[PDB]
């Protein structure tokens, strides 16, 4: 069952009871990620084992 | 089998470099981060080759 996810990565800390649905690509540099990926661009969502 | 050891100190491991570097595709610290590791310091690093 890996309908379960979870976000890894995040600009700073969410405030407590806040709901994120946000899907953008994460760019781990400071350089723009156009289109679907770029430089150390990953998905932020990944699913439970 | 004789993998080196060599322990740095009396210099600055910047680390710049590597983040500046486009080479390096993999990079994952999974007990710290770059953000952080400005303000965080090592007592010592060896370099395993």
């Amino acid at each position: 069952n890996y309908n379960y996810l979870y976000r890894l990565f995040r600009k700073s800390n969410l405030k407590p009871f806040e709901r994120d649905i946000s899907t953008e690509i994460y760019q781990a540099g400071s350089t723009p990620c156009n289109g679907v990926e770029g430089f150390n661009c990953y998905f932020p969502l990944q699913s439970y084992g | 089998y004789a993998w080196n050891r060599k322990r740095i100190s009396n210099c600055v491991a910047d680390y710049s470099v590597l983040y500046n570097s486009a080479s390096f595709s993999t990079f994952k610290c999974y007990g710290v981060s770059p953000t952080k590791l400005n303000d965080l310091c090592f007592t010592n690093v060896y370099a395993d080759s």
